Parts: C-alpha cells; structure tokens; sequence
C-alpha cells in the first residue's frame, strides 16, 4: 500500500502540477479574451454612435487606443527594465544557459498581464498579438510551481513545458503550438518535454471546452505555392533587416533615446497616435481595410471565395458596420481595386508594424507577421485567379494561397517550419499539406541564408547573454579560450601537506568540492574531495588518505587552450555543474557555470 | 445609370452562324467588370453563355465551348457574338448583361 | 455545373400575406447569390445582389437571407404589382447557374 | 549566376535525394500492397470454391500460408544471420553508435522485401504486420543514397529520416509516424531530422495520391479511459514478459535450437501449421473471428455501432463471406456471446502472437499488438455499454474505447506515447484527444516501471551492442572505466626526440593524429600533430616546432578512471571521432569509436 | 418458433393505472435479448416504450420515463406493465415484442 | 429522438411492377435498420432485419439496401397478397424510432 502510494507520488505529482499550470493558462486566456472582447464591442458602439461630426469620430478612434497604450507602458516601466516588451528571446537565452533571475520573479506578473490585456483591447490600430508575453507569463508560472515543489535540467524542462503551454493557449491549438515553441525557444530538446507540452495543451483545450457554456491539388499548383513561398522569404528577409536596423536606430539616435528616458509611455503614446491617424477609417482606412478586428482580418484573408471574380460580377456595398458573414467587403474600393487595396495594406503594415514592435510594452509580434504573410498570399492568389479565371486544367481558390503565404512568411521571419503545421491546425484541414510545407521550407532557405530570425535580431539588439552562433552578428565566440575566463582561485589539498594547514584551509574557504593533488610542487590532480566529509574526518593528507577518505577521480578534464563555445556546449549536454582545468596535468583552475555566464556577458557587452 | 441595348436578326436558318450586337451607353467596356451573355428558353429557364474581361480574355460555359465565340470593339463600346452550328433547340430570348447588376432588354432569337 | 434547386415552384396568396422562396445549392456557394424579378415581357431586374443586401431603388419588404448551401427570399406585404417570376443566381463558381424560377399568381 | 547555382546545390541536393527516397518508399508500399491484395483475393476465392468437403477446405486454409512462410524463411536464411527478423532494434543500436555493416548492405534488399510480401499475403492466420522490415528497407535505401552522394552525424540523420519515411509509408500516415519513429529509434534527436522525416512522409502521401487512379466527452468517461489504459498497461507488461522469456527459451532449449540449426524454415513452417489449425474457421475460428483480413479486424474493432445492444435487439446472421459493410458479424456467436468471443480472441492471440513473433522471417510486430489492444478496448467499451445501456448522464460508443485501448496497449508495449497520436491520425478525428492520451500515459507508467520495451526485450535477447540502460537487464555498464578498453598503443612525438627517429616513426605507423609530448621521461601532452603535415615538414622535434609546424592543442582530456558510459555519451553528443587519455598529465592512451564498439561488444557477449 | 401472447383489460377509465400481461412460449425470459414493448396509435404511427434486460435493468423512452414501469416474473416467463396517469391520447393498440425479430399479436387498449 | 423520415407516403401500382420505399435518418444509423410488413388487422411481421439481409421464410423479391443515413426497400414482382403497410425501424440508438408508414393499394 505504502509502496504503491510512494510510486504514485513522484511521477503523478509531476504530472499534476503541469496539468494545474495548463488549466491556469487556459483560464487566463479565456478571461483575458472576455476582458478584451467587451471593451472592443464598447469601442465599436461608441464609434457607431458618437455622431456624424468628424472631429468627435476622430477623437473616438484615436484617444482610446492611445490611452490603453499609455496604461500598458506605465505598468511595465515601474518594476524593472527587462519586464515589458520581452518574452521569447529571454526564454531562449535562459534555455541556452545564462539565468536572469529578474525574468522568473512573480512580483512582475500582475503588472504585465494587465498591460497585455490593454494592448489586445487597443487591437488592430496598434496591430499586435499576445504570444510572447503570454509565453513569458506561462514560464513564470512554471518557475513558481517548481519553487513550490522544492536540479537545473529538470527546471529547464519545466520552463520549456510552461512555454509550450502558453504558446498553445494563445493559439487555442495544442498539437503544433508546442512543436513551434520547441523549435523557436530551445535546442537539445527531448521528446518527453514535447510530450509534457502536448499534455498541457490538451488540458488547456479541455478547460476551454468546459468554459464554453459561459462565453486534389494539381502539378502547376505546387510550383505556384513554391513561388509564393520564395516571395514571402524575400519579403521576410527585408522585414527582418528593417527590424534589426530600426531598433538599433531607436537605441542609438540620441534625441530619441533621451525622449525614451524621460518618458517611455510618452513615446509609446506618440507612436499610437501616429498609427491611429493613418488607420482612421474614412480618411485612409477605406484603403487599408482598417475597420476590422484582429481575427476578423485573418478570417477575411483566408476566405473561401475568390474576390476579384466576385468584384467583376458585382460591385459590393460598403456597409455601416462590417458584415459578420462577409468580412472581405472591407477590402474593396471602387477607385482602388481589391489588389490595389491589398498592396496598400502590405506597404503600410510593414511601415507601421516595425514601429509598433519598437514601442515599449508587453506585446506579441507573431500574429501580426502571420496576418501580413496571409495578406501577401491572398494577393498572389488573386493574381493567379485573374490570370486563369477558368483555372488550371478545378478553379484557383486564393484562400489556400493566403494560408500558404501566412505559413511561409511567418516561418521565414521566425526560422521555424512548425509555422506551416500551426497554420494547418488553424485551418482544420490537412488537404493543403505538401505544397504549403514546401513553400515554408523555401522561405526558410532564402531567409535563414541571408538574415537572422526576428527573435534573434531582437536578442542581438538587446545584447542579451546568449552564446550560440547567429547570422549577421560579429563577435569573438571562437577566440576566447578557457584561459581567459577560468577561476584562478583554487584550494589545493595535496597529499604531502600537513593536517593543521588543511584544517585552516577548511575553516577559511568551505568550498563544495576541493581538488586532490599529488604533491605541492607538481600540482598534479589525483581526483577530488568533498568538504563535509573532510570536516567529519578531521573531527574523527597522506595520513587522511590512508585512514580512508574517498577519492572521487576527475572524470573529465578541460585544457586552458580549449574554446569557450565548446566548453559551453559540453556543460549544456552532459548536465554538469563544475569541471577542473589541466595544463600539463597541473590544477590550473576550475570552471563553473557562473564563470561561463560572466564570459558570455562580457562578450555581449564590452 | 448604365444602359445596355441588344440588336440583331430574329429569324435565322439552322446551321448558319448567328451574331448579336450589344451596344452600351453610360459605361465604358474597358472597365473591370464581367460583360456577360445569358439566354432564356421559351420554357423560362436561364442559361449562362460566358463573358469577356477588360483586357479581352474570353470565358465560356464548359457545355458550349466549341460553338461560342465572343468579341468586342473598344472604339464603339459593343459586344459581338459569333454563335455557330445553330440548332432548333437553341431558339431562345437572349440577354446581354453586366454580370449581375444591370441587364439588357433582350431580343427574341428564332430558328 | 453546381445546380441551384429551388422551391416552391408555384404560389398563390392574397394581398398582404408573406411569401418565402427557398433556394438550395449542391456545393457550397457562400453568400454570392443574387435574386431577380421578371414580370412577363420585361427583362429580369435584380432585387438582392448578395444574400441579405437589397439593390438601390427596391422596397424594404424584399428581405433576403441565408449562407452556405441554403438561401431564402422573403417577401412581406405583397402588392398587385409583384405578379412575377423570381430566380436565384449563384456567382461563386464558373459556370454561373440559375434556379428554374417561381411563378407567383394572386387571388 | 554561378554563385546562385552553387547556393541552390547543397541544400537543394540534400532535399532532392530525400524526396526521391520517399517516393521510392511510397512506390514500394503501393506495389507491395497490390501484390498482397490479389493473392489474398485468390485465396478467398479458393476457400469459397474448393467445395463442401472438409479435408480439402482444411488443406486450402492451412497449406497456402505455410508455403508462404517457408518461402519467406528460405530467402532470409541464405544471405546472413542478421538479415531476416530484425529492423527497429538494429536501427536503434546503430543510432546508439555501434555500426553493423551487414545491416546497411543492399545485396540483402531483394531477398527481404519478397519475404515481407509473402508474410503479408499469409496474413491474419500468421497475424503479423510489416513495419520493422519496411523501416529497415527504408534505412538501407537511405544509406545507399548517402553512399552515392559521397561525416557520421549527417549519415545518422539521413538514416533516421529514412526510417521515419518507412514508418509513415506503412501507416500511410505522415504526421505522427515520423514522431513515433523518432521516439522509438533514436535519442538526442534534432527538430531538423523530424522535419526531414515529415517532408519524406508528405512526399510518400503525394505519390500514393498520384497512384490512386491505378488501385463533447463527459467527466466519468475520462476515468473510464484511464482505467482502460491501466488495464492495457497491466496486460502489456505481461505480454512483454512473455516475449522476453519465450524468445530466451527458444534460444536456450537445446532440442529446439538444434531443430532451428537444421532448418529454420522447417521450424517456421511447423509454427505456421500449428497456427493454421487453431485459426481454421469452422472448427475454432467461429469463436476467434478468424475469417477476416488484417485491416478488416481493425475496422471491426473500431466500428461506430455498439455490439451488445445490437445483439440483444436482433440475432445477427453468419454470412457465406464476411460483409464489407458489417465486419463485426464475424465476432458474434449464439452459444458464446460477443464478449466471450472477444475474451477467447484475447486469450488466443496472446498465445499465438508470441509464437508468430519468434518465427525467423522478415515480419513486423507492431500492427498485431495494436489490434490486440483495440480488441481489449472494445471489450471494455462493450462492458461499459452493458452497465449503462442508456449511457452516462450521450450513450457510450465502444469504438472510441477500442481505439483508446489500441493506442494505450501499443504505447505500453513500445514505451512510446506517439502511439496515441498515430491512432488519432488513423481515426481522422481529434475529438478523442485528451482521454486517450491520458490512458496511453497511464499504460506507459505502469509498463515502463516494470518491464523493458518490446524492442528493448528483443535487443536483450539478441545480445546486440547497445550501450544505454535497459530495465531488467543485469550488466556491468557503470564498472568498466576507460582504463580497461583504451588503446595502450601510442606514437609519442616528443619535442626532445631526434629527427631520424621521428622519420622512422612516421614511416612505420602513419596514424591520422600523433600526440605532441613535452619530453620523453615525463610523457606529458602539449597538443597534437597531423601526419601529412609532418611528412611535408620533413620533406622541406623542438627544431621542427621552431621552424613552425602547427600545435593544435588538446581541447578535452579523459581520465583512465572515468566510466565507459559517460565517455560514450560524450562521444555521441559532441560528435567527436577521437579523444586522448591523461593520468597525472601523461599520455596514457587514445580513445576512438572502434575501441568503444569493442567494449560494448564485450559487455554484450562474454 | 418463439411465440408471444398479450392479455389484459381493453376498456379503461382515465387517471387509473393500467397493466398488461405478456406471456411467452418457446423461449425463456432469462436469455440475453431485448424484451421490448411498442404501441401503435389509431393513426398508424409506432412508438417504442422500453425493455428489460436478462438481469432486470429496465430501459425506457426518455419522453415517458415518469409514467412507465415495466417488470417480469422469471417463474412464469411473463412481462408486466404498470402504466400510470392514463390519458385519452394514450388510447392505442399495444405490442409486446422480442426486440425486432418476433412480435406479439397485440391488444387494443381503449380509454 | 433520431427521426426516421420516409417516402413516398402512398403508392398504387399493378401486378408485376417494381416499388421502392425510401427511408432517411437525421443522424447516422449505420446498417442497423429493420423493415416490417403490416397487413390491416394483423401484427407487423418483420421482413429484413439488417439493411440487405432477409428474414427466414420471406420471398427473395423483397430486396433491401442502404447504409449510413439513407435506406431503400425494393419490392419486385408485386402480388395481390402484398397489400400492406411497410415501416422501417432503426435500432442503433436509444430510443428506438420508426417511420410513419407507407400504405400500398393496387389497381
Ligand atoms: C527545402 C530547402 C530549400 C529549405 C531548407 C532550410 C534550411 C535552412 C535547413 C536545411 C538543412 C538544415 C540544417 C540541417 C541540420 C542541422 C543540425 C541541427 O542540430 C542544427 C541545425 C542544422 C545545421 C540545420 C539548419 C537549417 C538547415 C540549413
Ligand atoms: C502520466 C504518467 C502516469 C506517465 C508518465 C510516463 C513515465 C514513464 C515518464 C514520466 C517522466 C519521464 C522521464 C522524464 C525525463 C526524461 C529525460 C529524457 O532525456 C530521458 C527520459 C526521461 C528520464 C523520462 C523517462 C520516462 C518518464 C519516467
């Protein structure tokens, strides 16, 4: 009985906490969504109602989002510099090895979630998703759980799982979300982590369900898809470049920096204001399809009907409010053809999207990218339709094309072909399986050969302590050997040395693991000793050895001339905590994680 | 106020190619719309013929690809059919239209 | 060709009553369905270009509805001037198909 | 232009070969299926037609499969001992590190595929799937491709991809199959391998498509599912145990061994004969639901209708030939209730399945297990239905239960919860997402705590050179240090030594990498030297150093006292080819892969 | 040759509980079958009442759970209804059957 | 309750001709559908217990068919003794439902 209970406990306990976390995440997503939704509705109502006078309308359009943005900023600013505007990259960094304790603290939670919610409410004017922040939150929760329960590896795994769950929840999409997270965040992942993530996602889905009460492709087609993917990749590279440079400029340009220092919220507010005017439905949004929710846009993009043909058949009417059945009517204009409108959107979102990303607040930057990709895809589809009105020898459905574009562009941006999978999941259909995937792959090829990932770019801009190789990031990763960053301080307990001396040493340092040396002159290692054990022995060094104190031999030895990178890799893979250094056999020093972290920091920031 | 007006011969001998001129007033042919042809039988059942784009690429009903041929003159703003291999079953009242929005008054073709 | 099967074929009502003509498509059309009125002799004038969107210059009593595979034209407060045939046309797919047509007499 | 072409080539080339492989696999699967199918049909016809006389019928039932089995055996026997009856385990071993060149040779191909086909034809009497053999074939193909193209890691990755593709093809099931393969075969997997596998699967699917022209769950429900999973796990453990022991007995028991030696085919034939009589439809198969194809059985199991209720309503008729719409009628009997029949099947398949697995031929052992699991699930479902005829406060659909069982039991057997995913994919519906998964997990927990995997068990029985830890396998993995298996032969090119001596040494050994020593007496390392370079220098050792021969320093140093296992892990993870050993700084020896392999072999086979 | 025979009172007063005895010959009640009750209205529309299992667990039509109650005596091999709260709408010809295979001759209940 | 809607309600044919009574279910039933014959006065004797499997002691001309949501009873070579009502019953789901019933006269 007791034995059985014991057996149940560890594994079961592990499972249970994860499940709980998942549930919590689901709850957060539901409640957050609800909070968003009502606000959005209210805003819409206000827009409808305030009147026919222009100024008032403008104010309604412009003020509400601005205020929200400001609110988001303010909460972020008060706690710490690395709180707001950071999720995935930070997580990645953590996974790589260097720990930023500021990131995992729970005092930060309440201020960030609210900000995220505000951002969401602000919606399609500001044009931002929720992912990264959500992921961060999830990770934090996981960390908290771990702490409550209370090795590094296990903790890391837990964090990963949490992240995966977070990703799933935002997407409302279990199977692929976790995979995507794994692709983006980590490296040296295990299947069990993935499984855990999946489980969490499933739990979240179940929770959502529970809470529901409240509330045949041809051969040229493939070619076309590939072309689309390529185009996306091209575009994505450019986008990535823009992201990299704009952020740098912001960091750099002195006046802007000064302004930020004075008031980040002010900067954010200003940005919002700038966005809002451009958006404004009757002035310029009639062209940009402005008057739409975030999901609404996506829906419009991935609509089954082929727009150009429809337009040709019949001029669509501009309604008072956007039709729930016919979202795509928003994209049409008489003077500017649907194609033209799409082009305009592409031009303008790109211009704006970067700016939006820049502004300091808790916000996600995946969904917008996806939407952009979809738009591009749709344009291509439309073009194809125009070319071949009959179709290819079944007609060309541009929805599929749009979907492919969304999959592809996002993947290119993110360096992750899990994007395709995610897209498929969202769709609900696995009939577009190959071509889309191929397109995504193509995009990745073109993007990952030229540029770093969005996330990677962001990390570079930050100068966060992430060791691995990134494209377009000049740094001395191969040069720094162990000699430069190793700890020269050692506590050599040689056989030959007297007992009093040893005692004194013990009294002084009290290190976790003392090195055992052959003799004082040679300084050559013959294994290691633990401190507590030594103390015990003393209470009760050749003499000591004779008496019978256990010599745990050194399993693995680094040279001083070995590269930092290699060492780091070793540390990551074998799950080590410390490791000694030998030069011609001599105990020169002692590599820990701390030293490595320091080195990384140095590399990042001169 | 876009207005379409058909014109052509009513009585026709079978196995002799017919042609109907549809004139336009109020709108240019070069605009991006579906300049389509439709016909209604004596039993009051509508069948879609086809249409030309702004550029000139013609699209037809799959059932009548062989016989139908539709053209335009951009100078006069008109539509010309060249319906060949005429059969007594083809006897119908024809209708030249701008997709779905506006329709012509139509002419009664007889074989 | 995607068939547009409609019903009921014949109708006979008084002045003031409601009439509902139903159209059904074999494949999914979306909401890309237009309604016509053809009085005997004249050309068929369009009523509702997209399911539930009336044309300019048409009375409000002609209320259309539906999406996907089933659609309805609803007419309330029928007048003596509404003795006519009513067709539904789809225009999602090529070729463009039509319904057979509903003749409407009155008492 | 040229540059662009170059860029296209490497990555593109890599992709292309994989695609080709996938296509080939697909073709094989289609053609093989066709071959099977016609034969099966013919057999059925013969059964129908031969007559009413019993003896003739018996002969028809019994001879045809036996002959096929014999044929399968014969082809296998002639080439090599490790050809037939081995796939997944071998692959796993290879992945782990130890290479068996016999496994990847293409001379083996033609003899094995045919055998597999024969086995398939023999069908539901013998009761065997195609997976492992198919996987092996795929791997072989991949290897061949690699050779044609012509590092170890890359090769391994390619092999993995091939395996994944093979797995997919058998299942006709891209998304999960690859994942399953990854779970089972490898460890230390990367996402890119997985992606590759997925791509291959997609390609295969496409090929198949092309070739087609020829040819709302409640709360107690979850609990029930969990219970089912647990039951499966229990059963699975027992099954695993049986597998482990039976095989051992076969290997051991002297008479049996002798018989095998004399004629493996004879043994196989005998086994087939034994199976066949038991199967025989009018004698005992009326109870076992014998008269059914392999897929047919599965279909029957996962049928949407609830059988018990139907039976109660109306007595079903036993047709002349099994109804394509109503496969489940085969499971009914008047004297033995459907439940009883199911029980009988469970008892008898288990008895037989192990025996079937034992017989030496190219055959897969997953599908049968899955079927068994499904059967068990179905029984449980039926029971539930009986208990709650109305249902739980929507009625209990036992098909779902059956599916869950199939997922769970197989997972338990295989130590892989990808099984659930696979099941889901097969179904086409993701509505049974959580509960089934949970059940599978439960099964894994109970099985993986008691027993090793089926594959693991098989490996143990074989005594193949696979280093990692397995449950219920007593072996000295932790004891053997580097000291025991290291190469004592070294070629110390010390600074102090003369030039003539060095030259002589070079002439003698011509090793890839010579160690550089400080002085002859101390024997302490100060880096490494390459052979060709040395030769060049000579043509043109302190003196040599001065002149300027590059000293590549030793990056990482093993001790003699470090464990074998750790060393192996290190080799696996950092993708190393060789590594020096230091004791008090002295160059004691040189660890390669070969030595490791030898050690592993020794461990396996005293 | 399984045979079922109904018996009971025809004319009944409303709001007074009726009961019908269905006797079996040729087959035991303890066999695993669906010993079911069905009724046909004067307008010739069949409605399913419910059934008892071999053990005794009763299953009914969801629409008539409150009023219906069905029992058996294993000694005599019979089926007993206890249909309560009788209404003029319930007036029908009743039918005791073994699921789908065999049916009783039936009795005409009148309110 | 899963509704069994059947057609055509009334039929009138001569001796020798074919008749086909069609049943349709709202939800999926499978093949768990039984057919009856009820002559006026007598109890309804079953014909075909599972769609396309005739009962013992029934003529071969009563050919049933179908699966999923639609089913057909086909009768060829009609006799004077086949003046009767024909019902389809499902028995996949609880509760067990029936069709309305097809009366069949002859000329
Ligand atoms: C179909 C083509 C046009 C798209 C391929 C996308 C590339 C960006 C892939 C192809 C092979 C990949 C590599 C294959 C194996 C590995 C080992 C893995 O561990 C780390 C990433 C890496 C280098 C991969 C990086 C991404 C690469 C270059
Ligand atoms: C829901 C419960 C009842 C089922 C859990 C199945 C176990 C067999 C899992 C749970 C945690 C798993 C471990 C978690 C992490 C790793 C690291 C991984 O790298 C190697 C496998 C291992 C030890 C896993 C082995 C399989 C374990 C024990």
């Amino acid at each position: 009985l007791d034995w059985l209970k014991r057996k149940l406990f560890c594994v079961g306990e592990d499972w249970y906490f994860l499940t709980v976390l998942g549930v919590l995440m689901a709850l957060i997503s539901f409640t957050m969504s609800f909070t968003v939704g009502r606000v959005v509705r209210a805003h819409k109502w206000l827009y409808r109602e305030i009147g026919d006078s222009h100024l008032l309308r403008y104010l309604s359009w412009t003020v509400y989002p601005v205020a929200l943005v400001s609110f988001s900023s303010g909460f972020s600013q008060s706690i710490t510099p690395f709180s707001g505007g950071s999720g995935i990259p930070e997580l990645k960094t953590i996974l790589s090895g260097v720990v930023l304790e500021d990131y995992l603290d729970i005092k930060n939670f309440g201020a960030k979630a609210v900000g995220l919610t505000c951002t969401l409410a602000s919606g399609s004017t500001i044009f931002l998703g929720k992912v990264g922040p959500f992921v961060h939150l999830s990770v934090m929760i996981a960390a908290y759980l771990g702490r409550v329960r209370a090795n590094k590896s296990k903790r890391n795994e837990m964090l990963v799982a949490g992240a995966a769950v977070g990703v799933a929840t935002v997407f409302a999409a279990p199977f692929s979300g976790v995979l995507f997270c794994i692709e983006v965040v980590s490296s040296h992942f295990s299947v069990w982590d993935y499984w855990r993530g999946f489980f969490a996602a499933t739990c979240g889905a179940f929770m959502f369900r529970l809470l529901a009460v409240f509330n045949p492709f041809d051969l040229p087609e493939i070619f076309f898809f590939v072309a689309l993917g390529a185009i996306c990749g091209v575009a994505s590279c450019a986008y990535l470049f823009c992201q990299r440079k704009f952020l740098g400029f912001v960091k750099t340009n002195p006046v802007l920096s000064k302004l930020m220092a004075t008031s980040k919220p002010l900067y954010s507010a200003l940005a919002a204001l700038v966005l809002a005017s451009v958006t404004y439905p009757p002035g310029a949004g009639r062209f940009m399809a402005s008057r739409l929710s975030m999901r609404e846009y996506l829906d419009s993009l991935l609509d089954h009907n082929s727009w150009a043909l429809l337009t040709r058949q019949a001029s669509p009417p501009w309604p008072v409010e956007p039709d729930p059945q016919n979202l795509w009517f928003e994209w049409y204009h008489p003077q500017f053809t649907i194609f033209g409108t799409l082009a305009f959107f592409l031009v303008m979102k790109f211009w704006m999207l970067i700016l939006a990303t820049t502004i300091p607040m808790p916000a996600g930057y995946f969904m917008p990218i996806f939407i952009f990709g979809a738009a591009i895809g749709r344009l291509l589809g439309e073009a194809l339709s125009v070319a071949f009105p009959e179709g290819i020898v079944n007609p060309i459905m541009p929805g599929g094309y749009a979907l492919a574009g969304a999959a592809a562009f996002s993947g290119a941006v993110t360096h992750s072909i899990s994007t395709a999978l995610l897209a498929f999941e969202l769709t609900g259909q696995i009939v577009h399986a190959l071509p889309v995937l191929m397109a995504v792959l193509a995009a990745n090829a073109i993007a990952q050969s030229c540029q770093p990932s969005f996330y990677d770019g962001t990390i570079i801009v930050k100068k966060l302590p992430y060791l691995p190789w990134i494209r377009g990031r000049k740094i001395s990763s191969h040069r720094v050997t162990v000699e430069h960053f190793m700890n020269r301080a050692i506590t050599t307990l040689a056989k030959d040395t007297p007992q009093e001396e040893v005692v004194k040493v013990v009294t002084s340092t009290d290190m976790a693991e003392y090195p055992l040396v052959a003799s004082t002159e040679s300084q050559t290692l013959v294994g290691t000793m633990r401190r507590a054990q030594l103390v015990q022995a003393l209470q009760a060094l050749q003499d000591i050895l004779a008496e019978g104190c256990p010599v745990e031999p050194v399993t693995l030895k680094l040279s001083p001339e070995t590269s930092l990178h290699q060492a780091h890799n070793l540390f990551e893979l074998l799950n080590l905590q410390s490791l000694f250094v030998t030069s011609q056999g001599r105990a020169v020093g002692f590599v820990s994680w701390v030293e490595l972290e320091k080195a990384i920091s140095k590399l990042t920031n001169p | 106020d876009v207005q379409l007006q058909e014109s052509g011969p009513g009585l026709v001998k079978p196995s002799q190619s017919l042609s109907l001129t549809c004139t336009v007033t109020g709108d240019s042919v070069t605009s991006d719309y579906a300049w389509s042809w439709i016909r209604q039988f004596p039993g009051k059942k509508l069948e879609w013929m086809g249409y030309i784009t702004y550029s000139g690429n013609t699209i037809y009903n799959p059932s009548l690809k062989s016989r139908i041929s539709i053209t335009r003159d951009t100078s006069k703003n008109q539509f010309f059919l060249q319906l060949k291999s005429v059969i007594i079953e083809d006897t119908a009242t024809y209708y030249c239209s701008r997709g779905v929005d506006y329709w012509g008054q139509g002419t009664s073709v007889t074989v | 060709d995607i068939v547009m099967t409609q019903s009921p074929k014949f109708m006979s009502t008084s002045v003031g009553d409601r009439v509902s003509v139903t159209c059904k498509a074999s494949q999914n059309v979306g909401t890309n369905v237009a309604w016509y009125q053809q009085k005997p002799g004249q050309s068929p004038k369009t009523l509702i270009y997209w399911a539930s969107y009336r044309y300019s210059g048409v009375p409000d009593r002609f209320t259309g509805s539906g999406s996907g595979t089933d659609f309805t034209l609803a007419i309330s407060n029928v007048q003596s001037e509404d003795l006519a045939e009513y067709f539904c046309q789809q225009y999602n797919s090529y070729p463009l198909t039509f319904g057979s047509g509903t003749k409407l007499e009155l008492k």
